[PDB]
């Protein structure tokens, strides 16, 4: 399961 | 585009932070992205449009993953496990969006936002039931108890985990000791 | 009449509040205005019974954990069988929430969203005391029947707590359509199946 993360810690 | 996502990004972050438990303001939202209140309106007249977009992300992420599960896995119990793990995992990977899922973040906003969330749950639960009803034709033996009862039971456990996740300010994580917790949930499947 | 107008009137307010907490006013905001307009009095006069509002929810909360904790202790006294206790405790929580839709919104934390963080902390502690009371009951297993559970007692306690919160949350978002005790007799054997 590749659970998507709305928030990116590249920002 | 760039600004629009920025606003959404900051909202999700605000929902997950110490301000997440309080009413978000169009003013604060604008400040966090470094724009004026007027400029923010250019992209979103209200926070309602913002929540809509977030809820849409939630629907897509879960529903899409549930369909991939159903295709790559045929074993009923494994399907159920993956789906439950998906819901708990998603909540953990998105503390802010979880507060929307749990209905706390939507207390402030319009009632059709919560209505849309309830529909997502009814939807997931209907899928849960359909997966369960197919056990018979697939394994040669179905559940003794009512699939409706087992599905609600299964989703209730999820809402309970997420509810504690939210109220514990995200200290109590949903997927914690999942390998130990799941066998107990599966045992409830009769 | 100092005491038959001070508490007697201090009830018709908390009554209108509880109802408000579950009616439309539950979806939106509780205002000192709406609150007095229901009990047929002015703001300033509502203020006399309940000065602030942040402390006025404790009056309601503190009817909850008491009405809940005292029953749990009265359950452990009336019943000695471990399983039977956990069943009664879980039914207590469920049954109470069902008969008090408004108070449930407080339990689930939706009614506290508009209030300050002091309150959501009080409710967490309430769940702490319930859960801690679940473990204890579970730990008396060995001494009472011969053997304890094989699985960690905490895990089992939180698992039971999850079931309760899930049913309550579900009770709330469904707008009180899905009653927490509905099909409990069919549900409990499923929950109990976890206890070893």
């Amino acid at each position: 399961l590749d659970i998507p993360a709305f928030l990116r810690k590249q920002a | 585009r760039n600004r629009r996502e920025e606003i959404l990004q900051s909202l999700a972050l605000m929902l997950e932070s110490s301000d997440g438990s309080q009413r978000i303001t169009t003013a604060k939202l604008a400040a966090s992205v470094g724009v004026s209140e007027a400029a923010l309106y250019r992209h979103f007249p209200s926070k309602t449009r913002m929540f809509d977009s977030l809820i849409e992300f939630i629907e897509d992420s879960l529903i899409t993953r549930i369909n991939l599960i159903l295709k790559d896995e045929k074993d009923t119990t494994a399907r159920l496990r993956l789906i439950v793990l998906l819901i708990l995992g998603f909540g953990e990977r998105n503390p802010g969006l979880t507060r929307i899922l749990t209905g706390h973040a939507l207390m402030f906003e319009q009632d059709r936002l919560q209505g849309r969330i309830n529909q997502l749950f009814e939807r997931i639960e209907a899928q849960l039931r359909q997966v369960m009803r197919e056990k018979k034709m697939r394994e040669g033996e179905g559940y003794t108890l009512d699939e409706t009862l087992l599905a609600s039971q299964l989703l209730a456990f999820c809402e309970g985990m997420l509810s504690r996740f939210v109220r514990s300010e995200f200290k109590y994580r949903p997927t914690d000791d999942f390998d130990a917790r799941w066998p107990l949930v599966a045992a409830q499947l009769q």
